[PDB]
DNA sequence: GCCAGTGCCAG
DNA sequence: CTGGCACTGGCCG
């Protein structure tokens, strides 16, 4: 249920979707995008009606984080309406990443 | 003999005051210091000395503390004042030629950490004096409240400034007598403080007289400077950074930035064990931090959202946006590798090498990362370029002087082999001719860019080089073994062809790619194998060259016996002890000495028998030395006739260098006449 | 500011 | 082989 974003397809199932888009910028080197990464899985199923969860490796995709002065790593992108509606960047544990879905959607 | 030293308000360019002087006279074993007042006086006392026939021994007096005097006779007393070069010597140059083997701070000019080995001590401490005072007088100034300002210590004469003056003599003189006590120079049944100049120079080593004449010559050199074209370097550099931004575009095109680890504090531990995990990027854990506000209200009591993006405890990675830089060998590394490319050979450090060579045998798939390859080995050259004549600390366009002429400094027995070194900027390294922007560079720097000082026509250039003094050098060694056959060849026939067929080589061109490596102790890339063939081809060389073999073993037996020595230095042609660094490369310390000892006394001949000859040196006269590069030497001539005359002494001279030292290869050189060193080349 | 590490320019 | 010096990148106050 997880989009896997791409530079080139970013503006489209972002910016120019319906619903809310939680993005997550990440690294393979990163240890707690690694931490995160499970979280994520379990969030897309459970927010599976009224959220879409999305994720950009800046690696295999360098334009776009810059785009959104990312600095540092797991950086959480709350999208709503082709614009950036809430931010917090960590390792969040699944609680802490609920009560930031709930009170922001 | 005395021995002096003297204390102005800046270094020899634009030098306005004296400040004082001290004077150690060995026959009334008395200082004397002479304040501001007391120039005049400082300046009869030399002179008596000079008409006494005696000696002044000064510490790097040849370029700065005799020229100074002069400079400042003129200014402040409006007097002639000019220490002929027979009266003088120079402690620094004494220190240089006995201890070669060790570096100097070159008076201060370079950092004392910087440099490997050990210091002479009576040298380093002269060399850091200016230093010192700086400090005392800083402090002193920060005790009373007052700021200091750049270098307002050489402002104006005070007492502590004379107190380092007597200071400077007495070390100065330590030193003399330290140097004077080395027998190999000195003969001990000689009291050389106790003797007139003519006794000093005939009776030392023939050595002392040659390195006392060359710094002599070479500060006058140095004073010359060598006039260059600042408006045509400028285009230059506008050329060169307009190709380095298009450069730049293109490579930053191809190869995008990324983000990289930065700013980390914290070591990340794994969640489930703990254990710390090192190899990781260092992240940081936020201390404060929610999702909601601490409230306030009866609603929330039982809530404002923290729109701050960190939450307490929850950890992240800190992280920079990098471009790619293609002067980075990390960048270029790290891009290629992720094109495909797998490095063959690293450095000892682990990093692999990004060299031109190793860079022209990358091969990628995708081909425009393959084309930038040669994008980035252009990008490399043209920064080259550009730091060394516009960008660099040591650039040639920050050295450029007022008069349009930059002046180089030159350490005339810089190197262990009795070679000069060149710094400041080093004109020992302009690009030549045959290498990218070299015709441009090498014509920025000519006579034709000084204009005469009365008629306002400009110089003409006289480029002078000994012909292939290197293996003339070897011909001349091999003699006692080969009764001259070598050198017979070099003048008459090839002597390339000739080392061709002794070394089984394919190309005549592969010959003179091995014989001059072969000097330098050194190896296939000739032919094309590589530390197999190789041996082969010494064996096969030195087997068809046994005068080569027999030089070597004849050095071999004279330095080594097992590394344990049994004299760790060699006789260079003027008597000097020449230290050897490593036995294998004895025989190019032998080479290297004798070429670099013959060009000394060259240059040295040559002015010389222009002078007798009636012509002034300098630009108000009728030539100047611009230029010595090792084996050729450039000249500012005011008129064609007197570039002649200059290429035609210049011959007269080496011939009569080969002759004084008996050598057994008869000696040349080869001279041009032109505007600049492009066509002087 | 410095100290290393690397590389290239001259001869 | 003998030298000078420019850049990058890490550490520092
Ligand atoms: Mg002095």
């Amino acid at each position: 249920k997880i989009i896997h974003l791409t530079d080139d397809s970013f503006d489209t199932d972002v910016l120019k979707a319906d619903g809310a888009i939680l993005v997550d910028f990440w690294a393979e080197w990163c240890g707690p995008c690694k931490m995160i990464a499970p979280i994520l899985d379990e969030i897309a199923d459970e927010y599976q009606g009224k959220l879409t969860v999305a994720k950009l490796n800046i690696d295999q995709n360098p334009g776009t984080a810059p785009k959104y002065g990312i600095r540092g790593i797991p950086t959480l992108l709350l999208f709503k309406n082709g614009e950036v509606a809430a931010t917090k960047v960590g390792a969040l544990s699944k609680g802490q990443l609920k009560e930031f879905l709930d009170a922001n959607l | 003999m005395i021995v002096s030293d003297i204390e102005a308000n800046a270094l020899l360019e634009s030098v306005t005051k004296f400040h004082c002087g001290v004077i150690y006279d060995y026959s009334t074993a008395e200082y004397v210091s002479y304040r501001p007042s007391d120039f005049g006086a400082y300046l009869d006392a030399l002179e008596a000395e000079v008409a006494r026939g005696g000696l002044i021994v000064f510490h790097n007096g040849h370029k700065y503390d005799v020229p100074a005097l002069t400079k400042l006779a003129k200014l402040q007393l409006n007097r002639e004042f000019h220490l002929p070069r027979e009266n003088c010597i120079d402690t620094l140059v004494l220190s240089r030629l006995i201890h070669s083997n060790l570096k100097d701070t070159d008076m201060g000019l370079l950092r004392s950490g910087k440099l490997p080995g050990a210091l002479e001590a009576w040298g380093y401490r002269l060399g850091e004096m200016k230093g010192e005072y700086k400090d005392d007088f800083k402090r002193m100034l920060e005790e009373q409240g007052e700021e200091y300002v750049d270098g307002m210590e050489w402002w104006n004469f005070n007492e502590e400034m004379m107190d380092y003056n007597v200071q400077d003599v007495v070390v100065t003189k330590a030193l003399l007598e330290k140097l004077l006590s080395d027998k190999h120079y000195f003969p001990p049944e000689i009291d050389f403080t106790d003797v007139g100049y003519t006794t000093f120079w005939s009776e030392s080593l023939e050595a002392v007289d040659i390195e006392h004449r060359a710094a002599w010559l070479l500060a006058k050199q140095e004073r010359n400077g060598f006039p260059f074209d600042t408006k045509a370097i400028e285009e230059l550099y506008v050329e060169l950074a307009a190709r380095r931004s298009e450069l730049l575009r293109k490579l930053t095109e191809t190869f995008g930035s990324w983000y990289q680890p930065k700013g980390g504090t914290e070591m990340f531990c794994h969640p489930r064990t703990g254990k710390p995990l090192p190899k990781y990027p260092r992240i940081k854990t936020p201390k404060v931090g929610g999702i909601f506000k601490k409230p306030k209200a009866q609603r929330e009591g039982r809530c404002e959202l923290d729109t701050r993006e960190y939450v307490a405890g929850a950890p992240y990675t800190p992280v920079e946006h990098v471009v790619f830089n293609p002067s980075s060998r990390d960048h270029i590394q790290k891009k290629l590798q992720e094109a495909g490319w797998v490095p063959t050979k690293y450095t000892d450090k682990g990093a692999p090498v990004v060299d031109d060579e190793v860079l022209e045998g990358v091969r990628v798939d995708d081909p425009e990362k393959q084309a930038a390859i040669d994008l980035i080995k252009e990008y490399l050259m043209i920064q080259k370029r550009i730091g060394q004549s516009a960008e660099g600390d040591k650039a040639w366009l920050r050295y450029v002087a007022e008069d349009g002429k930059i002046h180089g400094s030159v350490n005339p027995n810089g190197a262990v082999t009795g070679r000069a070194t060149h710094a400041f900027p080093n004109l020992a390294q302009i690009p030549g001719v045959r290498s990218p922007y070299g015709e441009q560079c090498r014509a920025a720097f000519g006579a034709e860019h000084h204009l005469d000082g009365i008629t306002g026509k400009p110089w003409v250039q006289a480029g002078i080089d000994a012909s292939g003094l290197e293996l003339r050098c070897l011909a001349h060694f091999m003699a006692r073994f080969d009764n001259g056959e070598y050198a017979h060849e070099i003048l008459n026939g090839d002597i390339h062809t000739k080392n061709q067929i002794a070394a089984e080589l394919p190309t005549r061109d592969n010959a003179k790619t091995f014989i001059y490596g072969f000097l330098y102790g050194a190896i296939g890339q000739i032919v094309g194998a590589g530390k197999e063939r190789g041996k082969e081809l010494k064996k096969k060389f030195l087997e068809n060259t046994p005068a080569i073999a027999a030089l070597r073993e004849s050095i071999q037996q004279t330095l080594v016996e097992s590394v344990k020595w049994k004299r760790r230095w060699i006789k260079g042609l003027d008597g000097r002890k020449v230290h050897v660094r490593s036995p294998h490369a004895a025989l190019n310390t032998l080479l290297q000495s004798a070429g670099a000892l013959i060009c000394k006394l060259w240059i040295i001949k040559t002015e010389e028998m222009l002078v007798e000859k009636g012509l002034k040196h300098g630009w108000d006269g009728d030539f100047a030395y611009m230029a010595w590069v090792h084996d050729e030497i450039q000249v500012g001539c005011r008129t064609e006739e007197i570039a002649q005359v200059v290429i035609e002494t210049a011959q007269e001279a080496m011939r009569w260098v080969g002759d004084h030292w008996n050598f057994r290869c008869l000696l040349d050189t080869e001279g041009k006449m032109g505007p600049n060193w492009a066509i002087c080349h």
